[PDB]
């Protein structure tokens, strides 16, 4: 066999760490991952607080699914020098404070965020489980002040259903891959106990998706 | 407060500035010195026959 | 007086770059014209390593040119054994987000760092027959990006906080700060004798720091993108830089200015990982086009390519000997080549 | 770091026992265990090998299919089954740690051991010097003679140095050619000739005085040396 | 001699000669174009999916070839062989037939675990259990095909009519065995719509493009698959009851050719379909451009 009983050993070691390899993989494949860029201070740890360093890492189950959310605003550096290490997350979950209409404007800041991680070259078949936090300030605020003040071509009514379907609209807007890639959208707030339940959904429904394009019905 | 860095830009850039120089000639003549001193214990530039090879499988 | 400060800085910058060109008698590609082609380089990949099963950000080869260490985005470090295709250990870290790893000289720790903000160095040797994680270093505010060993006890940091940390690793501590980089710091490079380091960061700049003062020596601005890798010359007096611009450029210590410029037309992706060969000839870069490229260091002519892998090559690294090339990509496929 | 075992007693020839080698302050399971014997005038003897995860399992001609060796890597233990206990196992059991790997140290550890005194085309080494005297500060070079070259293709002189001072368990002194084992100090030293090897000490104090042990670890089954003692 | 079997010889065969072999010819070139695109790309390979169509290409390229052949050789040139090699060709291209359907059965299925198990689809199916399932469905195919002249000589039980000295009890039990993988497609892929349907009402529960997706291709393949295969099945069912008396071998004919049409019609239907065999085929023809 031209190899030593310490070489045949130290081989038979290598399979071991192979097969622990392949069970700690097989693991993680079974497990989701969510990157979650919020725009800042949009609601990004109340979604969080309803699911249960530099990079904040959050698991949970649900319906013997294991999820791994990875909140990563902490960083304060360059995002194009790292967002390529999350390429290949199942789903971007994507923050945005519905009151911050009125702080330039920070829903505007929230807008061109969105702009640049949808339309990332990375996350062109990565979906985005969009969440507009704070229905319930928007609706309280959607009264004292209109939405001109943040969207100047708005000419619609004012009561909450119109103003935030048409935000819902304006993010919607963004993606260039409407073919390739889809937007989950759901109006969230503090009181709200289906979010998760929602984010399991449209996990199941990007992964079904990926496996049908991956199967080759697609 | 920024003048504290607008500053010690200008002390950085005195270090730097009064450094010695040798000239491009003399710093690629070591260089090439340097490569062509070395070329035979190069694997990769002089390739090597399969005796003293590690990797053969 | 701010603007009059900024007018004094801006009047320094042009008498260095005057001196500069003062020195700039020659150039390079003027000066080894005479001297013959290297020849076209062919170069087989003799093993291919599996056992990853995530993209591969970092490899580091040790001492001996027998062991390395692969880091990828899977979670694990694998210690390789070279020669023959083998698993020393496999080690779980902490934060599957790691982007940089490094041997220690003496090879008895191994390194890992990444978006954690933490340096974890683990002790391959100990009585245990684990890998148990030796010592965590914190203190960057932004992520880890490259990390070299000075020796057993001093780790040399790259982070993304735009400055980079030499540690003590027996105290956990910061014991001088490298600070001046307006980008974040992507790749730092040891000279041989360990008495001084570069780093290139984002800013299209690379500077010289000597180890023992903290002090930016020497600073070398001839990129126009962001430069993700950094190699000292064998000889320890000058370096190479890999930029995003798709192009590579080989400074020098002793004249601060370039020396040459490694462009091709048919290469428009930038350069993730550069490291020369024994005696600095041939310079290996790894680039975004699923490619990794051989330059001459001393004519502009392409020694050869290096083709075969399905994904973007995030590293590589030559051996001490020079006997081998190993590159690390992006499809969880190690290759080395010979 | 220690490997306590239990087992022994006066067996009546014929019997069974199942010798136990609880392993506490090390990762068990990654580390390949064994078993070594010494007759109480006699010189060591291997006995099984147990690998990590029990893939490969070996055992000595002389208790081949007699013996059974096994491990409960969650129990942290390791097990050695016997039947039909001749009069000739009568031996001092050793339980050894080993570990497999480039640059590892096989045989580290080795444990207490257990007093079982049952009543009623291998390449074998010589150690030429049966018993040397020495003055405590001089230099003594230890010389084991084998049958077959232990330098295999890749390199490696696979011969190992073991120090059993009296009334103790045997140590680690070089774990290959010229390989200083961990907690050894640097007056140890060995080269061999591929066939002839000799173990070389600088200077000698009271801890060197014991009997020195040279084995072959290029094939199945392990075999050790005679007794080569050292006295004041 | 065998005059009295090959039904029609005369102003109407004409037409099948070029019919039957241009089909095949067509067929042969698209399955084997497919069977090269999924082993030269080097990345479907890896996809157990795409190995399990490939394998449907190369059994269906298989099937037209031998059919084609076959039948030219048998109601054209009415060559009479020995039983030893003339139920040899019988054997091969219902091995081959019999692979297809299989090979159908193993992508319906693979597309049920990418809807029964989303999570776990691509680490429950992987590349090696791929070809462990692809070789036990080929050798059972192989043996359950083969097993009509090594096996039953039909000597106690008269000998098939329609088909060429064939056990009748084989005729049955094989008729029964592609009847079992027919209804195992069908409800694996009525299963698969049924997830789909109630997946898009669990999402659209707080807020029907992928049930209504699902249903057209699935009703696709389903349906050209029923006409394609189901006609002949249903021929040689009846065959199992009457005598022929009444004109249907020229007819169960034109039903094997209009089979043999689903040969040339499995490529564009489930692998040209797939978005990523498209690119695969764009990006090799730029290749063989430069
Ligand atoms: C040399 C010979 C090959 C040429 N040859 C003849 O000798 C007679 N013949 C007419 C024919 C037509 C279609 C099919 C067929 C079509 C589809 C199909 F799936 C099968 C399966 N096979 C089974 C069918 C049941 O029973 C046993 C054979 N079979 C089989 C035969 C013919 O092509």
């Amino acid at each position: 066999c031209t190899l030593s009983a310490e070489d045949k050993a130290a081989v038979e070691r290598s399979k071991m760490i192979d097969r622990n390899l392949r069970e700690d993989g097989e693991k993680a494949a079974r497990e989701v991952k969510l990157l979650l860029l919020g725009a800042g201070e949009s609601g990004k740890s109340t979604i969080v607080k309803q699911m249960k360093t530099g990079i904040v890492e959050t698991h949970f189950t649900f319906k013997d699914l294991h999820f791994k959310m990875f909140d990563v605003g902490g960083q304060r550096s360059e995002r194009k020098k790292w967002i390529h290490c999350f390429e290949g997350v199942t789903a971007i979950i994507f923050c945005v404070a519905l009151s911050d209409y009125d702080l330039m404007n920070r829903m505007h800041e929230s807008m061109k965020l969105f702009d640049s991680i949808c339309n990332n070259k990375w996350f062109t078949d990565t979906s985005i489980i969009l969440f507009l936090n704070k229905k319930d300030l928007f609706e309280e605020k959607i009264k004292k002040s209109p939405l001109t003040i943040c969207y100047p071509e708005y000419a619609g009514s004012n009561t909450y259903e119109e103003a935030a379907a048409y935000i819902q609209c304006q993010f919607e807007d963004l993606n260039k891959r409407k073919d390739t890639k889809e937007i989950y959208t759901h109006f969230t707030c503090a009181t709200d106990t289906k979010n998760v339940q929602f984010v399991f959904d449209a996990v199941t429904d990007v992964i079904i998706k990926n496996n049908l394009k991956d199967c080759g019905l697609f | 407060a920024s003048i504290a860095q607008a500053r010690k830009l200008v002390e950085q850039l005195k270090m730097e500035a009064n450094i010695d120089r040798i000239k491009v000639s003399k710093a690629a003549a070591d260089l090439m010195a340097y490569c062509e001193a070395h070329a035979k214990e190069d694997p990769l530039l002089t390739p090597v026959p399969a005796s003293e090879n590690p990797f053969r499988e | 007086e701010l603007d009059q400060l900024r007018q004094e800085a801006e009047q320094l910058k042009n008498q260095i770059r005057d001196a500069r060109k003062a020195c700039a008698d020659a150039t390079l590609s003027q000066i080894t014209n005479n001297i013959d082609p290297v020849g076209r380089i062919q170069m087989r990949t003799r093993r291919t390593l599996r056992g990853h099963l995530a993209k591969i950000y970092a490899m580091h080869w040790g001492t001996d040119s027998r062991l390395l260490v692969s880091a990828s985005q899977d979670g694990k470090l694998i210690i390789w054994d070279s020669y023959t295709t083998n698993k020393v250990h496999a080690i779980p870290l902490r934060s599957s987000w790691v982007m940089t790893c490094a041997y220690a000289p003496s090879g008895n720790y191994v390194a890992c760092g990444g978006l954690d903000n933490i340096c974890s160095i683990y002790n391959l040797k100990t009585r245990e027959g684990n890998v148990r994680v030796s010592r965590e270093l914190a203190g960057h505010t932004g992520y880890l990006s490259c990390c070299r060993f000075l020796d057993d006890n001093q780790i040399v940091t790259s982070s993304g906080d735009t400055t980079c940390a030499l540690w003590d690793i027996e105290t956990g501590q910061q014991t001088t700060t490298f600070t001046g980089h307006t980008g974040d710091v992507m790749s730092l490079s040891l000279a041989p004798d360990t008495r001084l380091f570069v780093s290139g960061a984002c800013d299209a700049s690379a500077k010289l720091w000597d180890v023992r003062e903290g002090m930016c020596r020497q600073t070398f601005t001839g990129h126009e993108s962001d430069i993700n890798a950094i190699c000292f010359f064998p000889n320890g007096n000058a370096f190479a830089t890999g930029s995003d611009d798709a192009t590579c450029r080989l400074f020098d210590l002793r004249a601060d200015q370039e020396l040459m410029t490694y462009s091709h037309d048919n290469i428009i992706c930038g350069i993730t990982s550069v490291s020369f060969s024994k005696s600095g000839r041939l310079l290996l870069a790894g680039y975004d086009d699923f490619n990794c490229n051989v330059w001459d260091a001393l004519k502009a002519d392409r020694a050869g390519v290096l083709a075969g892998h399905d994904n973007r090559v995030s590293c590589l690294g030559v051996t001490d000997d020079g006997m081998a090339v190993a590159t690390g990509s992006w499809d969880s496929f190690l290759k080395i080549w010979n | 770091v220690q490997l306590v075992e239990s087992g022994g007693g006066l067996v009546q020839p014929g019997g069974s026992r199942k010798l136990s080698c609880s392993a506490s302050g090390f990762a068990f399971s990654s580390f390949g265990m064994h078993w070594v014997r010494q007759a109480p005038e006699k010189g060591l003897e291997w006995v099984a090998y147990i690998s990590s995860g029990s893939g490969t399992i070996y055992y000595a001609d002389t208790v081949k299919g007699r013996f059974t060796i096994s491990r409960d890597d969650p129990k942290n233990t390791l097990f050695l089954q016997m039947t039909s206990l001749r009069s000739e196992d009568t031996a001092m059991y050793y339980c050894v740690r080993s570990i497999y790997y480039y640059g590892s140290s096989p045989f580290d550890f080795w444990g207490q051991g257990t007093t079982l005194t049952v009543s009623s085309s291998d390449i074998v080494m010589t150690q030429a010097t049966s018993s040397v005297p020495v003055t405590p500060g001089e230099s003594v070079s230890i010389s084991c003679r084998s049958s077959k070259s232990l330098l295999h293709s890749n390199g490696n002189t696979y011969l190992y140095w073991f120090l059993q001072r009296p009334g103790q368990s045997p140590q680690l002194l070089i774990y290959r050619m010229s390989n200083l084992a961990s907690g050894v100090p640097d007056r140890f030293s060995g080269s061999g000739s591929g066939t002839a090897f000799t173990l070389t000490i600088s200077r000698l104090e009271a801890e060197d005085v014991g009997v020195y042990y040279c084995m072959q670890h290029l094939e199945y089954p392990l075999t050790f040396g005679a007794g080569t003692k050292l006295e004041l | 001699p065998m005059k009295d079997y090959m039904i029609l010889s005369g102003p109407q065969k004409t037409a099948v000669a070029v019919l039957c072999t241009l089909l095949g010819l067509l067929s042969a070139l698209e399955n084997v174009a497919v069977l090269y695109l999924i082993l030269s790309s080097h990345q479907l390979r890896r996809k157990p999916s795409y190995l399990f169509i490939g394998s449907l290409a190369g059994a269906d390229f298989l099937a037209s070839v031998v059919f084609a052949c076959s039948f030219v050789n048998f109601h054209v040139f009415h060559g009479v062989d020995s039983k030893a090699v003339f139920l040899l060709k019988i054997g091969s291209v219902t091995m081959t037939f019999t692979a297809s359907v299989g090979s159908l059965l193993l992508t319906a299925i693979d597309r049920y675990l990418c809807l029964r198990y989303p999570p776990s689809y691509k680490a429950l199916l992987t590349r090696g259990r791929a070809l462990v399932t692809l070789g036990i469905m080929w050798v059972l195919s192989a043996l359950v095909s083969y097993l009509p002249l090594m096996g039953w000589t039909c000597c106690p039980r008269p000998c098939s009519e329609l088909f060429p000295l064939i056990p009748n009890d084989y005729l049955l039990s094989w008729l029964l065995f592609i009847a079992f993988l027919f209804s195992g497609i069908i409800y694996t892929y009525g299963h698969v719509l049924w997830k789909a349907h109630q997946h898009v009402a669990s999402l659209s529960g707080h807020q029907m493009r992928l049930d209504v997706r699902l249903a057209k291709t699935l009703g696709l393949v389903l349906a050209v698959l029923l006409i394609c295969w189901f006609p002949v099945l249903a021929l040689m069912a009846h065959s199992l009851a009457t005598t022929l008396s009444d004109q249907v071998k020229k007819a169960f004919a034109f039903c094997s050719m209009l089979c043999l049409i689903n040969s040339m019609v499995n490529p564009v239907i489930y692998a040209l379909r797939s978005g990523e065999i498209r690119s695969s085929a764009h990006h090799c023809l730029a290749h063989w451009k430069k």
